[PDB]
């Protein structure tokens, strides 16, 4: 019996089986870290779904940008709606951003400590928080 | 050992360094050059990332290969679109510019 | 007196009708030891005698009593009960396991996968061997530490997101760290072909730096922190 | 009946067990072309080898420059002149060998200034038989050598066609007309039953400190093979012969290992009294197992213990360099946290005398092969053999010395191997069954699986181990024990108003926790019925009321013109126990031990002497 055949059979014989599976989700403790890659998942997705539809509408819509923004201008626009909209853009960029490069920094394979986890994760959201709030602004 | 998918990965992080890279290079240095690359860099990236989700999540043989096609379309008429509006239209870096004037 | 609650998961493959449920039970913690699988056992003995668990060293060294007590999976006979009794201790078992009966999952898979990487000694010429001693410097067996103590416990690789979605196709960590002590274990010759096992895109790259493998380890191991090392070798090794 | 459904198997080999003995023998078989299985209860790794941390002995001379004949003489000096003088002159040469070749499969033991494997002090070893010193020869992986030692073997272990029947619970052996065909078994899982017939078997099975109420030895650590073999009408061996490790955490029982008075580790008692050299003085400790257990279980009767009730004696470490403790003992430095809540770096450990080995076990050739006694001598069951903590070559004798047990694992589990290969040939006629073979097993298990009576498994544990914690200590005497053996001749009686609750056939643990009871009964019948016919001061076996050493001559005064005394007036002999099955009734004889040596030339029979460390 090999290392192939073992595998085989555990499915076989676990498919056709009527056993069930133990939760995950459901009861597991919920960690910064986990939140915290959950997020640039979301982060990116978010991301190249607003970069698409950006791409997208060139092709498919009428008019220019400079069209699009005039129409946006003629909507009685309050100036903290626009800040909200404005953080809303920027706010999982920089999240993203910041953690990416917390992400890139393991792959030089630093920083993979439960301490160091929990102090570079905090330095990201503090980061996220300030440039957020700074380039919405700018 | 055709190392495919280690270069893959490499790719990966490389690409990212390079947006990384870009980012603050096209506040500093805004121009036709910036708005193309960020474009390429952009989608790529993007789609490589999906592609990590796709690969992740969607099981079995057809239903991958048919997301991952999909996936393409979209990526290729993604870094389309944005060349075309880089070519015919203010282009990122300044359509972002006059955005935030707003 | 001192009463403590352990809300247990159930599952018996010999009731027919029967379905994953929890049940409860309660403990005098002032006749029992501090660690959880004191109780476990302790309800076994006195109370259930169909509560079906595994264990053996009792000592948090040989990895039979892994199991995710309170949300995070270590081993039952070192995590001590929670003295505090407003809390109720639940105990579940192994996440993403096919459960063969109550805290019972089944890990043929698991060690399957531990099968596929060769974990042993390779050396080119085989032909010495048995007869001399191999020379390994302190500095050579130092890279050592912090691996080769894996239990084999698996809490770890049963923590992992990845592994959760992908148990058939991906590793997990328990095994990539195993196939990593053997990289850098200066004796072995083979460092390039066990780095070429991993060229797919799941072997291996199914990591994405969750790092609730190295979370929750019973030995305080650091696995994730080898798999970033093994993806290290695996960008700049040549051939 | 026909509730189960019986699956035949095909080998030409059982191996009953996957620890290093098991583990080594199963694949050597194999290694040797054998279409070998391998039947464990628990999974190879999880088995008890893998807890051991002291390390393994072998003479290489990475220290010092040594010979393994000083080894010898250490280990049969050790075994308190029980110990049969063949099977150790066979380890302490291969141990060399033996050791060599685990390093050349993987195991990473501790490296030295010249990178070669780091041995290093424990319990009872010497330079020159002897004469010059202390010693230094037990090969270890810091503090984890039993846990490597697994591992790599067991990794090992797949690189081979053996097929391991994991979480699989030997029931009985197939004996028929006194030889052996192999093993039925429960299968854990679906709860069916697999008759494994191969034209031969080995049972490596490890200990039996599961019949005691405190012991080092873990949850399966139940004598089931060697209760198989006394089901087979087989005698068992010196089973009295128990080993009370000195330390070992006061709550848990978790074993500190002897590495780490080997590295220098001392005991205190209540007024602060470096109080082993007091008792050994060259020793100071470092002395035999029998002999320092002896030393601080004694200091407590007095009433000069130390703690909330004055019950347990100090180890000490914090005076050793704190790199040391880290390098040298991180796996015990670790435990004494977990479970006493202690740093080993500034505070001592609580240590108490608690079981440990059982150097007793089936009896066997140095080459492996199980022994029956028939008209006095030995002869040799076939196709049967054991290894390890199960057997008893009685390599140990009355005494193991510390870190050669893991060396008999892998020497013996190696030698069965080699033993069968030269014997016989793959593809032999593997012989045959009767058709209702072993159904006694099966009713014995259906027995227990509906058993309705009045005392729950978990409770009738609990006062065997009781009554052989009370009875069978470090001391004993005829009066106590004389109580104690009745009283688990009734324990025995107790078998039929036993309740058992789980009635599934799916890893029904209540039922084979249950089983395993009935084998650990068998083991504490044979213990403490030996240990009280037994009447002299040997070894681990210590009688107040005979506390001399009972040989063949006063080896205390020079020979010669001496009258010998005849075989059954003295207790130079192996306690050969019996047991009926049905009454529990404990029968016994006795068989002589080996003095001579394989080649007297390489190796002097080392004759009996005065005894003290
Ligand atoms: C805490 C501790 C520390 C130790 N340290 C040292 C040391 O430093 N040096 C040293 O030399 N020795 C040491 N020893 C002694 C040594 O560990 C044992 O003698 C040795 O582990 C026994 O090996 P074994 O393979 O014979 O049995 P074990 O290693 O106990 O394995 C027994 C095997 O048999 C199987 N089995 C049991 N019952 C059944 C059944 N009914 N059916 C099928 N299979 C079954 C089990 O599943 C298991 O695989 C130590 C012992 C302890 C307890
Ligand atoms: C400087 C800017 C950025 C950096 C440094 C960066 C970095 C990264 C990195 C390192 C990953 C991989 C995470 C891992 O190791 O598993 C990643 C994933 C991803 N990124 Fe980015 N990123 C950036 C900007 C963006 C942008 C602008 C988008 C979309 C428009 C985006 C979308 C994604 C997506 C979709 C993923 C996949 C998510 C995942 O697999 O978890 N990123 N990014
Ligand atoms: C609560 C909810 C948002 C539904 C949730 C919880 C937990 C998860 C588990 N995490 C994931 O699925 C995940 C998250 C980030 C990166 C990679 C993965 C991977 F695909 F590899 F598993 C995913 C999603
Ligand atoms: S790594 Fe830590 S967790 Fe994963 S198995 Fe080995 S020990 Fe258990
Ligand atoms: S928990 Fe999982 S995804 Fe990677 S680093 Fe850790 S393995
Ligand atoms: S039972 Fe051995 S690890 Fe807890």
């Amino acid at each position: 019996t090999t290392a192939k055949e073992e595998m085989e059979r555990f499915w076989n014989k676990n498919l056709g089986s009527n056993r069930p599976l133990s939760p995950h989700i459901t009861i597991y403790r919920w960690s910064l870290p986990m939140a915290m890659s959950i997020c640039h998942r979301g982060t990116g997705i978010a991301l190249s779904a607003g970069v698409s539809l950006f791409g997208l509408s060139a092709l498919l819509l009428p008019g220019n940008f400079e069209s699009h923004l005039e129409l946006v201008k003629s909507l009685c626009l309050g100036p903290t709606l626009i800040y909200t909209a404005k953080f809303g853009i920027v706010f999982p960029l920089m999240y993203h951003t910041w953690n990416g490069i917390r992400h890139l920094i393991w792959d030089l394979g630093k920083g993979l400590t439960i301490p160091q986890l929990t102090q570079s994760g905090v330095v990201v959201l503090i980061l996220t928080v300030l440039s957020s709030v700074g380039l919405a602004a700018m | 050992s055709s190392k495919a998918a280690s270069l893959h990965w490499t790719g990966e992080r490389v690409v990212s360094v390079l947006l990384l890279g870009l980012l603050p290079a096209a506040y500093l240095n805004p121009c036709s050059a910036m708005d193309y690359s960020l474009a390429a860099a952009l989608t790529l990236h993007g789609h490589w990332g999906i592609g990590q989700v796709v690969t992740d999540y969607v099981r079995g043989d057809a239903l991958q290969k048919v997301a991952k096609a999909g996936l393409l379309a979209l990526s290729a008429f993604t870094f389309a679109g944005l060349c075309y509006f880089n070519y015919h239209d203010v282009g990122i870096c300044k359509a972002v510019a006059m955005l935030w004037k707003l | 007196p001192r009463i403590k609650k352990f809300a247990i998961y159930r599952w018996d493959p010999d009731k027919t009708g029967d379905k994953p449920h929890m049940q409860t039970y309660e403990i005098d913690l002032n006749n029992c030891g501090p660690m959880v699988l004191d109780a476990l056992i302790k309800i076994k003995n006195e109370i259930d005698s169909t509560l079906t668990f595994r264990r053996s060293c009792r000592e948090g060294i040989c990895g039979s009593c892994a199991m995710n007590i309170n949300g995070g999976n270590t081993l039952a006979c070192t995590r001590r009960i929670d003295t505090n009794l407003d809390k109720v201790s639940k105990i579940y078992p192994l996440p993403h396991m096919y459960v063969i009966k109550d805290l019972v999952p089944d890990l043929s898979n698991f060690y399957a996968q531990y099968k596929s990487i060769e974990p042993y000694l390779k050396k080119k010429d085989e032909s010495q061997e048995g007869k001399q001693q191999y020379l390994q410097s302190i500095e050579e067996r130092e890279k050592l530490d912090g691996l080769y103590e894996c239990i084999l416990c698996a809490c770890c690789s049963t923590s992992c997101p990845s592994y959760w979605w992908n148990g058939d196709k991906y590793l997990g960590p328990a095994v990539l760290m195993q196939a990593y002590r053997w990289m850098i274990d200066s004796r072995d010759d083979f460092t390039e072909e066990r780095l070429a096992k991993l060229q797919d895109p799941f072997s291996l790259y199914r990591c994405h730096t969750i790092m609730n493998c190295t979370g929750t380890c019973p030995k305080g191991l650091n696995p994730g922190k080898a798999i970033a090392e093994i993806k290290k070798m695996m960008a700049t090794y040549k051939e | 009946s026909t509730q189960y459904p019986v699956v035949d198997h095909e080998f030409d080999a059982v191996v009953v067990g996957a620890g290093g003995a098991g583990l080594r023998a199963a694949f050597g078989l194999s290694e040797a072309g054998f279409n070998t299985a391998c039947v464990t209860k628990l999974f190879p790794t999880r088995s008890h080898t893998v807890a051991a941390q002291g390390g393994i002995n072998a003479a290489l001379g990475n220290m010092e420059e040594d010979n393994w004949r000083w080894h010898f003489y250490d280990t049969v000096k050790g075994s308190d002149w029980l110990g049969d003088q063949d099977a150790i002159h066979y380890m302490t040469e291969q141990a060399p060998a033996s050791v060599v070749e685990l390093e050349n499969y993987g195991m990473p033991f501790s490296r030295t200034e010249d990178g070669k494997i780091y041995q290093r002090a424990f319990g009872g070893q010497s330079l020159k038989f002897g004469k010059g010193g202390q010693a230094h020869r037990c090969c270890c992986v810091a503090d984890r050598t039993g846990h490597s030692l697994l591992h790599t073997l067991y990794g090992r272990s797949l690189r081979y066609d053996t097929s391991y029947f994991v979480e699989y619970f030997a029931l009985d052996l197939l004996m028929e007309n006194g030889e052996c065909r192999g093993v039925i078994a429960l299968c854990i899982e679906d709860g069916s039953i697999h008759r494994i017939r191969a034209r031969n078997t080995v049972v490596a099975t490890g200990g039996y400190g599961r019949t005691y109420f405190s012991c080092t030895s873990a949850h399966t650590s139940t004598g089931d093979g060697t209760a198989m073999v006394t089901r087979a009408g087989l005698p068992c061996q010196d089973l009295e012969f128990v080993q009370f490790h000195p330390t070992g955490i006061y709550g848990a029982g978790c074993l500190i290992t002897e590495g780490c008075r080997g590295e220098g580790g001392i005991l205190i008692n209540s007024q602060g009294e470096r109080f082993m050299e007091r008792y050994a003085p060259v020793a100071k400790d470092l002395a035999s197992r029998d002999v320092v257990s002896r030393s601080m279980t004694l200091e407590i009767r007095e009433g000069r213990g130390c703690g909330p009730e004055k019950d347990h004696v100090y180890l000490q470490l914090h005076h050793l360099p704190p790199e040391q403790l880290a390098v040298r003992l991180p796996g015990i430095s670790e435990t004494a946290m977990i479970f006493a809540g202690v740093d080993v770096t500034k505070e001592p450990i609580p240590v108490l005398p608690t079981v440990h080995y059982n150097m007793g076990g089936i009896p066997t050739n140095y080459k492996g092969q199980v022994l029956r006694h028939v008209n006095g001598q030995d002869q040799v069951v076939p196709g049967l053999y054991a290894c390890g903590e199960a057997a008893c070559a009685s390599v140990h004798g009355a005494n193991r010395l510390g870190a050669n047990s893991l060396l008999d694992l892998v020497v013996f589990g190696r030698a069965c191997a080699l033993s069968i290969a030269e014997s016989c040939r793959p593809g032999d006629k593997v012989p045959s069954i009767k058709p209702n073979a072993g159904e006694e097993s099966v009713m014995n298990l259906d027995k227990l699986r509906f058993a309705n009576g009045t005392i729950r498994t978990s409770e009738l544990r609990l006062s065997m181990q009781k009554s052989m914690q009370s009875h069978a200590a470090v001391f004993r005497v005829g009066s106590v024990l004389q109580e104690g053996c009745e009283k688990i001749l009734r324990l025995y009686g107790d078998l039929q108003h036993l309740k058992t609750f789980d009635r599934g056939m799916v890893w029904n643990t209540d039922l084979v926790e249950t089983l395993e009871l009935q084998n650990l009964m068998l083991c504490a019948l044979q213990t403490i019925y030996g240990a009280e016919a037994r009447k002299e001061s040997r070894g681990a076996h210590a009688r107040e009321d005979f506390k001399e050493r009972v040989d063949e001559y006063d080896y205390s005064k020079p020979i010669q013109g001496q009258q010998k005394k005849p075989f059954q007036e003295h207790w130079r002999k192996h306690t050969l126990s019996y047991v009926d099955v049905k009454t529990g009734k404990v029968s016994l004889e006795y068989r002589p031990v080996i003095d001579k040596t394989l080649n007297e030339a390489d190796c002097a029979t080392v004759p009996p002497a005065i005894r003290s460390y």
